[PDB]
């Protein structure tokens, strides 16, 4: 409901849907190019979208709200998740900023980088492309495992009758406890 | 404001000091007054100002003081207290009691009482503070 | 610590069996002893192989009074 | 008791208060300013940091952008085209355009920072870079006027007090750009004018005259009660005093 | 009923009816002469209470019903010698050491580190308004019949807060202590008040400096309302007076912006006596349609014949908050009487000029224009204070 003049809402807020919509479809664009929705809910891939956008048009003031605020003004039910999504696309904006020879010389942020978003769409593909060459993984496995998959040891012997008797000693109980075993449990 | 800086344990102690003595004769209180020398608190390079608003804070304190729940013999002590800051004050011109509606007539019955008790004394002083008009008509004190 | 010895000692008792400690635990969920289980298998292995070659006696009675005077005595001192 | 600051009536929902009415929209019309105008923050340090920094951001990102534009649009014409002799043209010119990005970046701020009178997105600086805190146009003349660095922020010279003070009756006292420029110091009219106002013996009235005093007893009469008296208050009405 | 108590601890009171709370006050008063303007008798000391005795001892007798030698004995006990341990040829300047407050020990820690060179000084105390306005007011007749106080008339108290709020402390307040009677109406204090809002003047004359507007906001703009329990009370005797408040219900009571209904009526309707208001609850006044102020009903009370009895004064101002005057930055030190935008000259935007730093800085001999600039002129609100 951010495209109307609600009293409800500042006009502060009020921006074009043409405008939102093509920026929102281009961050979604690379965040699927970037493997992040393989696997997961779309749906709050795409409120982070509508955010990184409802910011980058005008961060001179919405650059100051958060996750909550908009969702109450927008009057949506936000996933948990979309937090997690949000500071995921967060580490892809800085792996992307990186490149650029403007960003890596002013030292941006996690914040300050919103407002460059129509900078980097502008040449996404091959900066994307060469952010490559350093792949997206789930971060939890991208912990660096020096040991993947090791090889268990063979144990498929099974002895030739009975390895062992005295494993039948244990599963039998005698009757000093076996006689009450029924005055508990009535 | 709240409380000058020291006026309210001095009153305290003057007040503590006679409800101990069990009299309720005004004689005794101005022995202590007397002893003590309280009567000096209104000098001290107090300028007029100073002087005015110390002798209103005072004066609404020791009417605090006068008012319930404190029983017989404290309220009497209090309304001794209120006569002789009202009367040894150096204002001009001299500063009154400030009393408030809901009050003036608990007051006006507790001085009926005191005529009742033939404790003339303290009846007797609060006719005198009337007669200097000692008392703003305000709504709190 | 009390109630991890406890699993252990039910376990060589009544074996790797979950139902019946929960049903005699005042509070424990079979799944709950089954991921008791997963969390101490990783360490305590010999232990529960020790569960495993002895044949002393499992009761109601006895056990059911045993657990309850040391869950009374841990809960007082605990 | 602290909510009823003003304004007396705020929305308790969004916090904005009523549309504008007839009589402040006539009054804007008129161009009559308010009392919150004068309310006016003073430069601190980070301030300064901060806008030195967005300086040399603005300068940066104005030569880069050209260049790095021209270098990604050279990269996708090589990705486009397959043509072999175009693209190792279209490669030489990439390695020109990245040499030029390397130099820029070698380039010290002072050269980025450049000269007083060069232009700068002071809007974008004000909007984007300050949060619309502080206006393009302060912005603007804070830093061209006392911040950048080719300003004389220099304490002065008795001969520069003494020349100063010599050539100010020259022009009249009037037109302190032109005495400025007559210094040869690099000082700006504003400067100077402060400067010789704060040692100017015309100004800091030592004297007395008639219709000051005359004034200054009828205000004082006008407004005195007892003891008190607006002593510095009346020096609004009259000149050259504190 | 209209029982004056404590909404919150000394900060606000119940709401109570101002004419039906005089009426209460009187009926425990009329008849009595506490209420009265006439002067007394005062206490005196033991040894001239004769020439007052014939008059005094008849009335204590009546009044406590005790005998006249009894009235006697009481006014001899009740003596001031036996309380007056000051005699009064005792200067106040100088603490008696012959005593035991502990009051007087703190004051007397207070002026014995205030006794050097760099400390002894007779400046003020901590401030200064209060007495100044007061001893110049406080038990004078008016020169006139017509302004005389009525007997028993009830005393208002309001506290008007100025536009220019610090926004920075939040304990205390800027404002000025009006003293106004129950039986005045509301446009006698409108027109009472010298705030600065009423002189504001506009127009960019960088071009003309001697083209300034010739009428002031008050000659433009005559709009003023008050706000009590919900009502609006707006002036409409002249044209230019507009009732603002119907813009206020026009936005307000389209949205549950977090206040009630409220109801529209002039300003000369009622008086001090037909309102129902609180004490110590601030309450709002605004004129000149953006200048609104904060209005506390700090105290109520029945005149005293101590009191200032001339209306000549009335509105009576009794306390005074104080704001500091805006200087030019040229000299720093000179309150500046004009401010300017856009200008080359100056080191930032805005920036605050005087005329005598004005003129000759921005114009030359002949007044010509020189470099780029707008121009205003300015009226501080720090000296109109
Ligand atoms: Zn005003
Ligand atoms: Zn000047």
């Amino acid at each position: 409901k951010l495209f109307q003049a609600s009293p409800s809402v500042p006009a502060k807020y009020v921006e074009d849907k043409e405008k939102m919509l093509s920026r929102t479809m281009q961050l979604v664009e690379l965040a699927n190019e970037t493997w992040l929705v393989t696997g997961r809910h779309p749906l709050p891939v795409i409120t982070a979208a509508t955010f990184l956008a409802w910011q980058s048009l005008q961060p001179a003031d919405r650059l100051s709200c958060s996750l909550a605020r908009f969702c109450k003004l927008a009057n949506v039910d936000l996933p948990y998740p979309a937090s997690s999504r949000l500071q995921e696309l967060l580490a892809v904006l800085l792996r992307m900023a990186e490149q650029l020879a403007w960003l890596r010389v002013l030292r941006l942020d996690k914040r300050s980088v919103v407002k460059h978003i129509g900078d980097l769409l502008q040449h996404r593909q091959s900066l994307v492309r060469s952010a490559f060459r350093d792949l997206l993984l789930p971060p939890c496995m991208l912990k660096s495992p020096k040991r993947i998959c090791p090889v268990p040891p063979v144990s498929t012997v099974t002895g030739d009758e009975n390895i062992s008797d005295s494993e039948i000693e244990q599963y039998l109980r005698t009757p000093q406890e076996v006689r009450d075993f029924q005055r508990a449990q009535a | 404001m709240g409380t000058p800086p020291g006026l309210q344990t001095d009153c305290e102690a003057l007040l503590s000091r006679f409800q101990e003595t069990d009299s309720v004769r005004f004689e005794d209180f101005t022995e202590l007054w007397r002893n003590m020398k309280f009567g000096t608190i209104f000098c001290g390079r107090m300028r007029n100002l100073e002087k005015n608003m110390f002798t209103k804070e005072a004066l609404a304190l020791a009417w605090r003081y006068f008012l319930p729940p404190y029983t017989f013999q404290i309220r009497v002590g209090a309304l001794y207290l209120l006569y002789g800051l009202y009367n040894t004050q150096l204002c001009q011109p001299k500063q009154k009691i400030r009393v408030a509606l809901k009050d003036w007539d608990e007051v006006l019955k507790f001085q009926q009482d005191l005529v009742n008790a033939q404790h003339f004394d303290a009846a007797y002083i609060f006719r005198k503070l009337r007669l200097d008009r000692a008392f703003h008509f305000t709504a709190m004190p | 610590n009390k109630e991890t010895d406890m699993f252990f000692l039910a376990i060589s008792m009544v074996g790797t069996d979950f139902s019946m400690i929960g049903q005699l635990f005042p509070h424990r969920a079979r799944i709950e002893i089954k991921n008791k289980f997963k969390r101490e298998e990783k360490t305590n292995g010999w232990r529960i192989d020790k569960a495993f070659q002895e044949k002393r006696p499992f009761d109601f009675d006895f056990f059911a009074h045993l657990l309850q005077k040391v869950l009374a005595e841990e809960e007082k001192r605990k | 008791m602290g909510h009823f600051m003003k304004p007396y009536f705020k929305d308790k929902v969004t916090g904005v208060g009523p549309p504008a009415n007839e009589d402040t929209r006539e009054k804007a019309a008129q161009g009559i300013k308010a009392f919150e105008e004068l309310l006016v923050t003073k430069w601190k340090n980070w301030e300064k940091a901060l806008l030195r920094k967005s300086v040399v951001s603005d300068r940066l990102q104005r030569l880069l952008q050209p260049k790095l534009l021209k270098l990604e649009y050279l990269h996708q014409k090589q990705s486009k085209v397959s043509s072999e002799l175009e693209r190792q043209a279209l490669e030489k010119q990439g390695r020109e355009a990245e040499k030029e990005i390397q130099d820029i970046n070698q380039l010290p701020e002072e050269a980025l920072l450049g000269n007083r009178l060069d232009s700068h997105d002071w809007e974008k600086i004000s909007n984007i870079n300050f949060e619309g805190s502080r206006s393009a146009e302060e912005i603007r003349k804070f830093w061209q006027n006392s911040e950048h660095p080719s300003i004389n922020k220099q304490e002065w010279s008795r001969e520069e007090e003494e020349r100063l003070q010599a050539i100010a009756a020259a022009h009249g006292h009037l037109e302190w750009q032109k005495i400025a420029e007559e210094l040869g110091t690099s000082r700006s009219a504003f400067q100077c004018l402060q400067k010789f106002q704060q040692h100017n013996k015309a100004l800091k009235r030592k004297e007395w005259t008639e219709e000051e005093d005359r004034m200054l007893t009828q205000l004082v009469q006008e407004m005195r009660v007892g003891s008190h008296i607006p002593y510095r208050r009346i020096v609004y009405y009259m000149e050259g005093r504190d | 009923c209209n029982f004056p108590e404590y909404e919150l601890p000394e900060l606000n009171t119940r709401a109570f009816h101002v004419g039906a709370f005089g009426e209460l006050w009187r009926g425990r008063l009329r008849g009595a002469g506490d209420l009265s303007l006439r002067e007394p008798p005062a206490s005196a000391l033991p040894g001239s209470q004769a020439a007052d005795s014939d008059r005094e001892d008849a009335a204590v007798a009546r009044d406590l019903d005790c005998s006249l030698e009894a009235a006697a004995e009481l006014r001899a006990v009740c003596g001031l010698d036996k309380l007056k341990c000051l005699e009064d040829g005792e200067d106040p300047e100088v603490i008696p050491e012959n005593t035991d407050l502990v009051t007087l020990g703190v004051r007397k820690r207070f002026l014995e580190h205030r006794e050097e060179t760099i400390t002894i000084d007779r400046a003020c105390r901590q401030e200064t308004f209060v007495y100044e306005m007061e001893s110049h007011a406080i038990g004078k007749k008016p020169e006139n019949s017509a302004d005389m106080i009525e007997e028993g008339e009830l005393i208002l108290s309001v506290n008007i807060l100025y536009p220019v709020i610090f926004h920075k402390h939040k304990e205390h307040k800027p404002y000025q202590t009006m003293l106004v009677l129950g039986s005045q109406k509301l446009t006698q204090l409108r027109d009472s008040i010298r705030c600065v809002s009423d002189l504001q003047i506009g127009g960019e004359f960088s071009n003309t400096p001697d083209q300034a507007p010739e009428h002031i906001s008050k000659d433009l703009y005559k709009s003023a309302f008050f706000y009590f329990e919900g009502t609006f009370y707006n002036d409409k005797r002249y044209p230019e007076c507009r009732d603002l408040s119907r813009t206020i219900i026009e936005w307000s009571e389209s949205h549950d912006r977090g206040y009630g209904k409220f109801q529209t009526a002039r300003m000369e309707d009622f008086t001090f006596n037909d309102l129902c208001i609180k004490l110590g609850f601030p309450y709002l006044y605004c004129h000149q349609g953006d200048c609104e102020h904060v209005i506390v009903i700090t105290d109520i009370r029945l005149v005293h014949h101590d009191d200032c009895l001339d209306r000549t004064l009335y509105p009576l101002l009794i306390k005074k908050h104080w704001l500091w005057t805006r200087k030019c930055f040229v000299c720093k030190m000179y309150t500046a009487r004009w401010v300017t935008n856009n200008d080359s000259f100056a080191p930032e935007d805005p920036c605050f000029f005087c005329d005598v730093c004005f003129r000759m800085l921005h114009y030359d001999s002949e007044g010509n224009k020189l470099g780029e600039f707008l121009a205003y002129p300015y009226v501080d609100p720090g000296t109109f204070n």
